């Protein structure tokens, strides 16, 4: 019955509030209409998250929260699901800080990102290799979290393909530039396609090394995950040019845009819950004064939110809250050092291309 | 030169003797006056109301890491989870002594967590081990639908797979489903003999009924169970026979957090001549940038290495977890627990006490059992 | 380490002569100086803490004064007692001074 | 210099009754072989009573060796062929087997 | 008022071990750290280390790390230095002293008689 | 079954002799350098796993 809408600085809050007040209004009407609120930070700092929390907490039992942010930290993404394992409320994560989806969910969570699982942006960055009809890969990770499941899941895909891919032996460094042990793996390697799998530092000392042994030729492709080159408007000098990576960015869409999607979806929750069950649910009724464990009595959001589909858009969320059909825009390096869009997969799950192979100038 | 130290701890003893403990390694030669302060907090009930004190306290009063410990009450779950993240916007290195669940492990959510306690997952590593001095090839696995239980599972299939072995097969349950006979039932016709057991004591005691009351606690079946799953109800209805796993003085938070002060000052030493120095957030409120020397600070206590604790050499592994740690292999005879074997890492050596078996037999049964009914 | 210079090394004065001991540091030890009184075959004795203090029960006539890296004893009348070594020492590093003491002349 | 002791060389043991090894004595002229063989080496006694044999080289082929040459795709190490001077295939005698 | 006996001169040959005792009474012995300092002939105070009996912890010089040893027993409250490889510039005599728990600002408040070690071939 | 001679223009380049390196296949490989080239050639060789 309530939705509180957190966003940055970057537009006026006041007419992003009447933008999401009428975007419900002007398509789908519910039943018991919602009120939609506006909250403005330049900051995030954790105690001033939990602030405004507890305030929109006391706005008349918020059903859903809907956060946007302007930094790129990642933490954050951390730091709202603890207060959707208290909390109780739904919290839907829109272009910022929150756009990093790698934590796992809590059974006791209910919070859920507009991002693509790192899973899913394999499977894309392996869709479009086939579409390039490359059939050698060279899997180069770094010590990180997280890294290793990717490995494992890339295996157990090209295990399982039909494709047949050459998957050559996959190797990692142990440690960035310790000019020890990593040049005879960096020089063990033969192929001509290299996933990489580190920080976006790691990144630049990995890649510089790799020109120092002439490994990013003209005949070297290299694809990047989203995690590595997260921020587009940050582009260091050691990424070669034709570089391909994946992201979810506004080149397509708007803030404003995902804000009244994440309150569609919110709506259509809300509508379904209503049609199967009278009674609207509500949060616990204070911020913090309790004398037992939380705990949700009533039905929780997870069951109604499985099959949502908004204005005709399958934005449904999968049993670890990743997204069924995620955007996931595909974009290359292009010989002049910028970041232009070359593919979509939102579309029923299927990788596009604009056909634009001589991409890789030796630049 | 001056530098704060945060704790978050259970009871008030505790809290005196670390702060006596922090001013014993205020000089500890070489370090020159205040260069080491310490400031201590409570376990404050709410999570959320923890989450906001320890930055209204430990943050704003500049700490550079801080020592949380297990809650006075170890029957409830009370995870230092809110400590971590908060600490963790900051990239500020917390390290956790007795927390032994296997969530902190994943360094993706909990960005600065360090445990100088092993987790269950890497008691998974010591069943192997078992594997290799009785001779276990053949073997099946349960699980609890847990993070936990899937990390134990995913070390023990790549420490399996190390040597080009597979388990028989891997059962996964929900945590707190009580019709198991099922799973149990269809378990029974295989030919591995031996279980590993990785779930919560509620699932492990129903377990051990369904097995007590499918007659699989006889002769021949060996149960390799884990420190969570053997301790508290389910004494209660385990079997004679358990072969269970339990941490050399884990519980012991005293010897733990008297090592981590410790290792937390010669950090601090090391860190203090290496490059550049960023200061710490001076509060929580008002600052939303990361501390620069917060990733440097982390890997050089994951670099660390020092024997000088009385818990014997300190080392950290590749993902900033316990290396090399004292596991005792216990032997339930008469619902008692005996030591039987020690754990020194690497490999096990067992003792003179006779080991016995679920069933009642005193020799060491085989994991193989040719069936003959080819279906 | 703090190096300690203390002058003179061994004055040879007479009972009652007013003795001026100056200690030295190698850097700056604020005033975590103190001063021991020590005599041959017997263990030193406590005389002055934090450099600026003076040990309770101990004579009126020692005065200790300095900060910094130079810190002074003064001894206005020297006793029969006051015939014995002195130490200046930094708790924060364990490093003693070498040792003025009072020799008879001759 | 690096310290990988590795089992690239794999002796073979291959005999000659069957027409599927068609192995020639090496001609003084070209290379001594043909380009579509492989290597042999066989220790041919001099003499009746005198055990000594020289470790003669020639030119195996035929459809094992071509068989060898397929599966050498797969197996990527060198072949090293041998033939046996006592008896073709063995029997156990005592115990022992020969060929 | 601090008492502590200590035992007494020993006379032993290069390279074996020697072990000094040093009984405390009339306080906390728990509540009171045990220092070791040792002094040579016509030469200036050595520290050798100190022992904290509440909580085991040691603190050696950098000197003498490696040989030296100290424990303490609670049951009869005494001190116990372990000093191997032996040398000649060994011989000296050792003191053991009190020190407060949590304070940085009262070193070596009582002193012990003290306990002369001689390491020679005579 | 001679493939294509492969020469280095500077020793210890250590910048793209790599790739230089990498392109041969034979079981064979010749040399014609100084001995302490030959020392810098050897030492990138066994980086080479050749
Ligand atoms: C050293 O630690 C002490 C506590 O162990 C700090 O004293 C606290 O300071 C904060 C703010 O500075 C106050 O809110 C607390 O009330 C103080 N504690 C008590 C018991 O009063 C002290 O500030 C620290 N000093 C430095 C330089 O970090
Ligand atoms: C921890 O171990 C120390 C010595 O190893 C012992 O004195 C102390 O009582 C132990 N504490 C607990 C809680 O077991
Ligand atoms: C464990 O103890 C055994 C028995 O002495 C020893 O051989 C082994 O090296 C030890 N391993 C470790 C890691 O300490």
């Amino acid at each position: 019955l309530n939705i509180a809408v957190m966003l940055g600085h970057s537009h006026d809050v006041t007419e992003r509030e009447l933008r999401t007040l009428w975007g419900p209004e002007q398509a789908a009407g519910l039943p018991l209409d919602v009120n939609v609120v506006a909250l403005l930070m330049n900051r995030t700092d954790p105690k001033s998250l939990i602030t405004h929390v507890c305030d929109l907490m006391s706005g008349a039992r918020i059903h859903g929260l809907v956060f946007g942010d302007d930094t790129d930290q990642e933490a954050v993404a951390q730091m709202l699901d603890f207060i959707s394992s208290h909390t109780f409320v739904p919290i839907l994560g829109i272009h910022g800080g929150a756009s990093m989806i790698m934590a796992d969910k809590d059974p006791t969570s209910t919070f859920f990102q507009f991002g693509a699982s790192i899973q899913q942006q394999a499977t894309v960055m392996l869709k479009i290799m086939q579409d390039y009809d490359w059939h050698v890969f060279s899997l180069v990770t770094t010590i990180f979290p997280g890294y290793r499941e990717f490995i494992s899941f890339v295996k157990t895909t090209v295990d399982n393909s039909f494709v047949g891919w050459d998957m050559q032996n996959v190797i990692t460094l142990d440690t960035s530039f310790e000019d020890a042990k990593t040049q005879v793996q960096l020089k063990k390697i033969h192929s001509s396609v290299i996933l990489l799998y580190c920080s976006k530092d790691e990144a630049v000392l990995i890649l510089s090394e790799a020109r120092s042994l002439g490994l990013t030729g003209y005949d070297f492709f290299w694809i990047v995950p989203s995690l590595v080159s997260g921020n587009t408007e940050l582009i260091p000098k050691e990424f070669p040019s034709g570089l391909i990576s994946v992201s979810y960015d506004d080149w397509d869409y708007s803030l404003e845009a995902r804000v009244r999607d994440g309150i569609g979806i919110l709506t259509t929750a809300a509508s379904s819950m209503l049609e199967k069950f009278s009674y609207i649910p509500e949060a616990k009724a204070s911020c913090y004064g309790q004398m037992e464990r939380p705990e949700v009595p009533m039905h929780t959001l997870h069951p109604f939110m499985v099959n949502v589909t908004w204005d005709g858009k399958d934005l449904s969320f999968t049993e670890e809250g990743y997204q069924v059909h995620p955007r996931l825009v595909v974009i290359v390096l292009n010989k002049d050092r910028e970041w232009e869009k070359v593919g979509k997969w939102e579309n029923h799950t299927l990788s596009l291309r604009h056909a634009v192979w001589p991409r890789y100038k030796s630049f | 030169k001056i530098v704060n130290i945060g704790a978050v701890l259970s009871t008030r003893k505790h809290e005196q003797m670390f702060r006596e403990a922090v001013n014993q390694a205020n000089k500890r030669h070489g370090s020159w006056k205040i260069q080491l302060n310490a400031t201590s907090v409570t376990h404050k009930p709410n999570a959320i109301q923890m989450a906001l004190s320890v930055c209204e306290d430990l943050i704003s009063s500049q700490v550079y890491a801080i020592l949380v410990s297990h809650p006075p009450t170890p029957n409830d779950h009370f995870t230092p989870t809110p400590v971590s993240y908060t600490a963790g916007f900051y990239r500020i290195p917390v390290l956790g002594l007795t927390t032994r669940m296997s969530i902190y492990s994943d360094k993706s959510i909990h960005l600065s967590f360090l445990r100088t306690v092993p987790p269950y997952s890497h008691q998974s590593s010591v069943w192997f081990e078992m594997m290799r001095v009785y001779s276990w090839n053949h073997i099946i696995l349960l699980v609890s639908d847990d993070h936990e239980g899937r990390a134990a599972q995913k070390r023990l299939e790549t420490l399996l797979e190390e040597r080009e072995s597979k388990a028989e097969k891997v059962l996964q349950f929900d945590p707190g489903t009580k019709n198991v006979t099922a799973l149990l039932m269809e378990a029974k016709e295989l030919e591995a003999r031996v279980i590993i057991l990785s779930a919560s004591e509620d699932d492990a005691a129903t377990v051990y009924r369904a097995a007590a009351m499918l007659n699989m606690t006889g002769s021949g079946y060996v149960w390799l169970v884990g420190e969570r799953e053997i301790s508290g109800n389910a004494l209660r209805y385990a079997p004679d026979g358990i072969l269970g796993l339990q941490l050399i003085n884990g519980k012991n938070e005293s010897a733990h957090i008297s090592d981590a002060v410790g290792v937390v000052a010669q950090a601090v030493h090391e860190l203090l001549e290496k490059e550049n120095i960023t200061d710490p957030p001076r509060g929580c409120v008002g600052n939303t940038n990361i501390w620069k020397t917060g990733p440097l600070f982390k890997r050089v206590l994951m670099s660390s290495k020092y024997a000088d604790g009385v818990t014997g050499r300190v080392e950290f592994n590749e993902d900033g977890d316990r290396k090399f740690a004292n596991y005792s292999i216990m032997n339930l005879q008469n619902r008692k627990l005996v030591q039987v074997g020690i754990y020194n890492g690497t490999h096990v050596i067992p003792n003179d006490r006779k080991i016995i078996w679920p069933g009642g037999e005193t020799e060491k049964p085989r994991g193989y059992q040719m069936s003959t009914r080819l279906k | 380490d703090i190096q300690m210079t203390q002058s003179p090394s061994t004055l040879s004065a007479s009972v009652g002569d007013r003795v001026t001991i100056t200690c030295r540091a190698s850097q700056s030890i604020s005033s975590w100086l103190a001063w021991y009184q020590q005599r041959p075959g017997q263990a030193p004795k406590l005389l002055i803490y934090m450099a600026s203090t003076l040990q309770t029960g101990v004579p009126s006539r020692f005065s200790g004064s300095g900060s910094g890296t130079e810190f002074t004893l003064t001894i206005s009348s020297l006793q029969p007692d006051d015939f014995a070594t002195y130490y200046c020492q930094h708790y924060k590093s364990y490093s003693f001074g070498p040792g003025t003491k009072v020799d008879i002349k001759r | 210099s690096d310290c990988e002791p590795d089992d690239n060389h794999l002796s073979i043991v291959t005999l000659e009754e069957a027409p599927f090894v068609i192995v020639e004595d090496i001609d003084p002229l070209t290379e001594t072989c043909v380009r579509n063989t492989v290597p042999c080496r066989k220790f041919v006694k001099i003499n009746n009573s005198t055990n000594e044999g020289m470790n003669v080289k020639k030119c195996c082929k035929g459809f094992c060796i071509d068989i060898l040459k397929k599966l050498s795709r797969t197996v990527k190490f060198t072949y090293d062929l041998y033939l046996v001077t006592n008896g073709k295939h063995g029997k156990k005698v005592n115990n022992v087997w020969n060929g | 008022q601090v008492q502590l006996v200590q035992s007494g001169a020993e006379v032993r040959k290069p390279g074996a071990s020697v072990k000094v005792s040093c009984r405390a009474s009339g306080y906390s012995f728990t509540g009171y750290y045990v220092h070791w300092v040792r002094q040579a002939p016509g030469q200036g105070l050595e520290w050798l280390g100190w022992i904290n009996p509440n909580t085991g912890g040691t603190d050696y010089s950098q000197k003498f790390q490696g040989r030296v040893t100290m424990t303490r027993d609670t049951s009869i409250t005494t001190a116990y230095v372990e000093l191997s490889s032996l040398i000649s510039d060994d011989t000296a005599v050792y003191y053991c002293a009190r020190d407060a728990t949590g304070a940085a600002s009262s070193p070596f408040d009582y002193w012990g008689q003290g306990t002369l070690v001689t390491v020679s071939s005579a």
